[PDB]
């Protein structure tokens, strides 16, 4: 089976996922899944063609079973973890205007991101934090946004060039 | 005691005073700038005036489809090609439409001004307007028209191909995600101002000339609603003047938005004008020069210069590769014809003549090529012929830009034939331009947008096709066809039988 | 010129005969029903779901996308366009809602557009058969001025709180009636205004300024704890389905049809005010066509769903009970609106009764939808407690 | 087939050929505006104008005609299709009226298809937000299933009243006013018994039949003296002009205008009903809107006239005159409908208060056009000797 | 609390009980019938809704005029014939849905059941609405056609010739002068069942034939309104089935209705199509055998005959009279076109041969008559000759039947020649046929209507035009032509030159 929206490792997680039935196992897969699948700085390209949907059952997992475990203020307001969603917003965020160029900035945007979405963290902290992190990223980005040459920004970003054509 | 009442203006007099003041009165959306407090309207309505304008409007437009031109048998009467090109057409509009809806929430959301606020609001309704029109030009040309597949269900179909990913990047991703600002420019500023305004209108040209009388009805109606966004985008600009980051910002993000916007335009326009059309209208070379280069690059870009806004940097390079990217992709979207939702056709003789008139050279590069398919018998299901065999015969790969999603062919290419190539974290990335290539190496993380090679590779070509239904009722015939004539149209089995493989040409790369 | 330049190719001779030699002698396909592979809610598929299912281009990794793959372009830090994180609700398929109603645009604004000319018309037969000679002054110059008036930026808070929701919502049947829910909204906030400013226009020395009603809202006692609900409902929360939930199946559905049924509604009568109640009975009816569409979407679709249900009436009966709170407040404190009154309009037994009315409503027609536990006498006299 | 075997002239290639070869250079006339020739009454002339003024083929012997000669065929007797002697008035032009609306037919039944389909969504809204509840047991199923419903045989006849005017009116514009005057009685008359018919629906034991209220208007003595205007205006007048006059300028300016607004208008609230109100409030602006025309043609046009001011004001007092006597006498014996309200429900100070409303009106916007100089007190006096 | 409310249906179900008894509860109209106080009309239908349904009707109808037909030009690409032509249907038929008015007012009246009286009040509403439709037809040509004169006026102009004073005798005092049930069976019975329904669609298909897309587009949807009106003048007949005076007189104004309608149509209707046309679509003959014998005479009336309703006697002798009758009309009308308001053509070569194969001897009578005119110049200004002179020349005297007003020429005719003429009291009185030779006889105070050679005796023809604006506006040019070509119009000058002078040819038996 490799078809485009049912293929066998979509269904082979699908099966990994029903045997989860634990919120701090549930949660602790999701955030490794999302280590070694998501963003550029995934460990692994392996999942490319079904990482987001394979990613999206296994937030179906932690819901369900974080809504049976926790209270009805620890949905509103602990992480999946049980860290208080607000305490891991706020430092953060500290973090982040303290970052002093745009390269500690991406990793700090993108480490909350593989780390905290929900439904790690309640969305309501989570898409508050994406309000302010996003915004101090993009100043630091968007600032003389031309003046470094395609040859070192090459370098700064870390890519091997493997072919260039004039 | 005589008759009196109350009119909108009346009310919207005292509309910029209903926000207040609270600790937690902010935007929602990450953003590098500050949307002033007392920003305006230029159109004082509100919601019950919104909504007796639009209603006047359908009226006509739909009195005129279910009456008149349904008795006319307008829906039949246009030429295959272009019923072919509605197709595309009308439900790539409806996507930036719909969009645009979910963008100007945004927008919506992050200014502060009740009036800014509620101009905005308008845009969302009348996007909303948009989408359920463009969609009843497809609902109508399918009911009607001479051809209904393709038309009742792009909205899956539309996902098999290569220029439905490029034209989510400048009409759905590029609307709503990124700066507010940033989007506003995509969507407005740019977006509408400098080709879809103009857009919507040049089409309803060459729909005229085509025999089609739907489109026309229609976006003639869409067109009306544009001067209350063009409103919006300009007092965008107008409501971060005064901030200072305004400044170090505002020009990154236009041009940016620009060339954006502008890849995928430039070609793909041109390409539908041109190739989708039995009867020409004007050549795209001077249409596009006239629209970006005059009206939006000179004459609107300029009114706004006193807000510290520029010429976009990138302007000059748009233009110099503009003048062959249309013909350049129509070799490829053709080649990929079985990928579509369309029907395609090869130029024919008038046509070419026409090409070489107006682009000279034409003939020698593309004209030629064409011939040569045609001989071998890419009209023909029995030939066992696909143009994309010449192409693996001539060893001319295509790839995917990875931030545009445009396909282009660098080795074979008259216009750009620039191709980067890089390795990061163990993948592969493949860019046709050099702006294209810094938005990457500076947004990773925004552009991770997986190709059709990537999703399809190793996958027989017929078996794609099948499991995202791109087929007719028949259930054997494709949807897809190289020519636009009634007979001798392929099937899944005249494909599969060809037994092509997708395979990602950068893996050629060590 | 009398025939004009431009040639077109339906009624050009030329132009119309190179046209029709090409066409072919049939339909190359004989399904002419766009939409046609969309699962109908009813009978038949529907103009409403024809034109609007299936719009917005989510891929499969959205519950019930059938596009697939990454969007092109995400927001800086690699949030994407639209995606699962923006709200805690779950479902099978985001694009199951239906507007009962069957909503699209067109139809829309023709009804909207009709209520305008009526009201135009409703006005104008107003002032000149000079209805306006039966209104007692005082309810006239402070409840309607200054307390309904007031009540106008709490439907234009509740309103706003749609933004989010118009930019976040994960389809297009849900993002048009959660937009279309918002707009009769600010329509509402607006009518209280046009009758202001219509006043204005027939009483002498009325002042249509919004002034003295916003210096009610902004600082006032009767609306305080309704302006801080209303605030935090708007700008503190983030995930779209709380947002319209928490408005319309809380927020409003209690509030809102207290105070605009059970108050003025209600006591506009008593002091010969026969304008009011007009715009009031449309903001009812609105109220009335936005549930339908609110139940449908949290109950029949996710408080129903299939794999979710039990998973999201947790997430509902958390959101009710969040809200409940600010809720009875609100209505707490509007409560010291009835000492206002001149002696002998109401008694503390009709007050009790209409409360109980509009508590009874919301258990049945939201509460029990996701079996939350309300008391009754608990909730009217928490609120009671108000009444100076 | 696909193309369909009828050819079209303007689509087909052929015979647009030959019809675009006959088509001359330019248009052989530059006047292309339609009834050029009409006097507009406004600034411009209007659509309204154009597709109304002349219709009427009458020839100049009729006031106003354009055409010549005698009819073609009359009826037996000799009498003429339409002649001057279907009504005591003279005039200079029966085409001066114009309908200050400027309604034709399409404006027409736009405004009241929307009225229309406005009434279908209250109605649902108003027992969807369950707002019958608040209403008076006594005065639905008593005053107004019984004296609201009797209260439709009134409208009935005045709408009936019309029927000859329909055939006699004298010109296109006087014609299409009269129509539209009329048609809204019979839509009142309808309007009530669509309520009678809604609550029948929302209230268990409510019979929705006619047989109670006809019983009252055919029998009772609250409208017996009411009935027998009415009986007179429409079955013993034979002048279309003094039927329309007499009907919308005196007898309907007066008991009309009390009934549906000092009474039913007035009490409504202090029973709970906001329903009632809503469709008396339809028959208000409608008597609002005739007014305005009945006021252009027998006061503007008429009463006016540069050569027969002085005869039709004589002519209009006169039957002023005529039928002021047996309105007073209608509204008498409504009077005595007041001893049937529950105690209390309203002193005779207030009803004298609205029997001064409507007379004061009645002076300003009828009897003063005309000069019949009328005594408010001794009027109203009258009326009052029919309470208890 | 479940949502409610009441429809059409279900108020109207206590419509009947509206109406209430008493002393002079009687219609205020002379008629020897009594209508059914119990009888039923066939829709349910209350103000409101009917105002919605059409209300609905309107929408598509204005919307198809003012955008795509606007837009597609529809208003000028006709044929100049039937640009003409339409002037005449048009208006003429405005005058019919205008007395249909006050003919169903009448009826409202002379019902005495609710019900009854109900239905018609939807037919008196109805009329208004085509009275206003009609109009606009004209209003629209005027405004966006190739010739507003004629268009812009007729209501005025239409006085100036004889043709319209036929047309009044059917559509205007046989619709409300006369025993209220003559007058239904003129107006509906007969009228709107036999002729007026079948030739409103007929009109357009002879409309689309010539290119005219804008009278379909009004005429179709009055079309939608006549079911009703069939109902009123059906449910008429029953209403006085029972009244034994039913038995005594209903056939009587029945046949006296059906030669009074078919008098007119018969050789108008075929004229206006045949004539008035470039584009044929069925020889008149044919249509006039199908409607009047086959589909009314035979269908409809059938089944009124279980209430006593038999065939018109004059049936037979109109079938006689009808074969030649509009060929023998457009003879007259051309002869005689400086008197009315449209532009005439005489028919080209292909239509001759039409004419010849569809009326065999046609061409050896009408078509060398043309030839024989058009050599002699009656299309050209110069020639000093105009068809009138061409008459006297070979003594064919021209009449106007006293009755129906339809001009005759009893010398040249190849239809009905008979002549009776008569003197009473010191008038001359002339008919064109036995049934309307008894109307007058038995009735002579229904019919005094002085004709145009009475009028006009003694004026020169150029005086009456100038008099009554037969001009365009540069008030020197007439509206009326001997041909539609746009050079070469003849002027009032033109006309004076010739000197012409009216005579009443009855003298000539003096
Ligand atoms: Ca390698
Ligand atoms: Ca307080
Ligand atoms: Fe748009
Ligand atoms: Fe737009
Ligand atoms: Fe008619
Ligand atoms: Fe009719």
């Amino acid at each position: 089976k490799l078809g485009i929206h049912s293929n066998d490792t979509r269904d082979a997680w699908v099966n990994k996922i029903a045997q989860l039935n634990t919120l701090e196992k549930a949660a602790e897969m999701l955030k490794q899944f999302r280590m070694d699948h998501t963003t550029p700085f995934r460990n692994s390209y392996e999942l490319d063609n079904d990482y987001l949907w394979i990613e999206a059952k296994l937030e179906e997992k932690v819901a369900v079973l974080k809504a049976r475990a926790f209270n009805e203020v620890d949905f509103r307001h602990k992480t999946a973890f049980g860290e208080d969603a607000k305490s891991v917003l706020d430092g953060t965020v500290a973090k982040m205007n303290a970052a002093k160029d745009k390269w500690e900035a991406e990793k700090i945007h993108i480490g909350f991101r593989q780390a905290y979405k929900p439904p790690i963290m309640p969305v309501n902290y989570f898409l508050d934090g994406e309000r302010q992190l996003g915004t101090r990223l993009m100043e630091l980005r968007n600032l003389n946004y031309y003046d470094t040459p395609l040859e070192e920004l090459r370098k700064q970003r870390g890519v091997r060039v493997v072919h260039l054509q004039s | 005691r005589a008759p009196t009442s109350v009119n909108a203006q009346e009310v919207h007099r005292w509309l910029q005073s209903f926000n207040w003041d609270f600790k937690n009165n902010r935007t929602k959306y990450a953003t590098k700038y500050k949307m002033a407090n007392e920003t305006k309207e230029q159109f004082k309505l509100i919601a019950k005036e919104y909504a007796r304008m639009e209603a006047v409007k359908d009226e006509r437009q739909f009195g005129s489809l279910q009456d008149a031109l349904t008795r006319l048998n307008a829906g039949v009467r246009v030429h295959p090609k272009w019923n072919e090109t509605m197709k595309v057409v009308s439900n790539f509009l409806e996507v930036g439409e719909y969009n645009a809806i979910a963008a100007t929430g945004m927008l919506w959301d992050s200014a502060q001004a009740a009036e800014q606020k509620n101009g905005y609001l308008a845009q969302v309704l009348d996007e909303i307007r948009h989408t359920h029109q463009c969609a009843y030009v497809n609902y109508y040309f399918a009911k009607n028209g001479q051809d209904p597949a393709g038309h009742n269900d792009a909205r899956r179909t539309r996902t098999i191909g290569p220029l439905w990913k490029g034209m989510k990047r400048v009409f759905s991703d590029g609307f709503i995600s990124g700066d507010a600002v940033e989007c506003s420019l995509n969507l407005q500023l740019v977006g509408e101002a400098c080709f879809t305004n103009p857009l919507i209108v040049a089409v309803t040209e060459w729909a005229a000339a085509n025999g089609d009388e739907i489109t026309p009805t229609v976006f003639l109606s869409i067109e009306t609603d544009e001067l209350r966004h063009m409103a919006n985008g300009y007092q965008t600009v107008v409501s971060i003047a005064n901030d200072p980051a305004s400044a170090k910002y505002l020009n990154t993000d236009l041009n940016n938005a620009f060339w954006t916007q502008q890849k995928y335009f430039t070609p793909v326009l041109g390409m539908l004008f041109e190739y989708g059309s039995k009867f020409k209208v004007e050549p795209w070379v001077k249409t596009w020069d006239r629209w970006v280069y005059e009206d939006w690059g000179g004459i609107w870009i300029g009114r706004l210069g006193k807000y510290g806004v520029e010429s976009p940097r990138s302007l000059k390079d748009a233009k110099q590769d503009a003048y062959w990217a249309h013909h350049d992709l129509y070799l490829l979207a053709y080649a990929l014809w079985p990928t579509g939702f369309f029907r395609l056709a090869l130029p024919d003789q008038e046509e070419m003549e026409w090409f070489e008139a107006n682009y000279p050279g034409w003939y020698d590069h593309y004209g030629k090529i064409y011939e040569e398919w045609r001989a071998r018998g890419c009209e023909d299901p029995s030939s066992g012929f696909i143009p994309l065999m010449w192409f693996i015969e001539n060893n001319h790969p295509i790839y995917i830009d990875r931030v545009s999603q445009v396909p282009f062919c660098p080795s074979l290419a008259k216009g750009a034939s620039t191709l980067r190539v890089h390795e990061y974290n163990g993948e592969m990335h493949t860019f046709s331009d050099q702006w294209g290539e810094r938005m990457w190496l500076a947004e990773p993380e925004r552009y991770e947008c997986q190709n059709i090679f990537e999703q399809y590779e190793g996958r027989e070509l017929s078996e794609v096709i099948a499991e995202l239904h791109g087929l007719r009722s028949d259930g054997k015939t494709l949807i897809a066809q190289p020519h636009v004539r009634g007979d001798k149209l392929w099937t899944l089995d005249d494909i599969k039988r060809l037994n092509c493989v997708f395979k990602n040409p950068v893996k050629a790369f060590n | 010129s009398m025939l004009g330049e431009r040639r077109r190719g339906l009624t050009d001779p030329e132009m119309a005969a190179v046209i029709l030699k090409a066409l072919p002698e049939a339909p190359l396909d004989g399904n002419n029903k766009m939409g046609y592979f969309v699962t109908p809610r009813w009978k038949r598929l529907t103009e409403y779901e024809a034109l609007t299912v299936y719009a917005q281009p989510n891929a499969d990794w959205i519950a019930g996308g059938l596009d697939w793959g990454d969007w092109t372009q995400k927001f800086h830090g690699g949030r994407p366009s639209w995606g699962n994180e923006t709200t805690e609700l779950r479902t099978v398929d985001w694009f199951k809602h239906r507007d009962p109603l069957r909503r699209w645009h067109a139809p829309y604004v023709k009804d909207k557009a009709e209520e305008w000319r009526y009201t135009d018309r409703f006005l104008q037969g107003y002032s000149a058969d000079g209805q306006i000679r039966a209104m007692n002054p005082t309810w006239r110059d402070e409840f309607i001025n200054r307390y309904w008036g007031a009540f106008l930026f709490n439907e234009y808070g509740l309103f706003n709180a749609h933004s989010q929701g118009a930019r976040e919502a994960l389809s297009d049947v849900t993002r048009v009636s959660l937009a279309f829910w918002g707009f009769d909204k600010i329509d509402i906030a607006q009518m209280i205004q046009l009758e202001r400013g219509f006043l204005a226009k027939i009483v002498p020395g009325f002042d249509e300024s919004t002034a003295v009603p916003k210096a009610e809202w902004t600082n006032g006692e009767v609306y305080k704890s309704a302006r801080l609900a209303v605030e935090g409902l708007w700008q503190e929360v983030f995930d779209w389905n709380e947002s319209a939930f928490s408005v319309h199946a809380v927020y409003d559905a209690l509030f809102g049809q207290f105070v605009r049924r059970e108050f003025f509604q209600r006591l506009a009568p008593r002091f010969g005010d026969n304008l009011t109640p007009f715009f009031i009975n449309q903001a009812q009816t609105y109220f009335q066509i936005a549930k339908q569409g609110v139940q449908d979407l949290y109950y029949n679709c996710l408080g129903d769903d299939p794999e979710f249900s039990d998973y999201n009436r947790t997430v509902m009966r958390n959101w009710t009970g969040k809200w409940l709170e600010p809720t009875i407040a609100a209505l707490r404190d509007f409560m010291g609106l009835f000492a206002k009154l001149p002696a002998g309009t109401t008694d503390k037994e009709e007050i009790t009764a209409s409360l109980y009315r509009v508590v009874d409503d919301w258990i049945e027609d939201y509460a029990s939808r996701i079996d939350f536990k309300a008391d009754r006498d608990q909730i009217v006299k928490a609120v009671l407690a108000g009444l100076k």
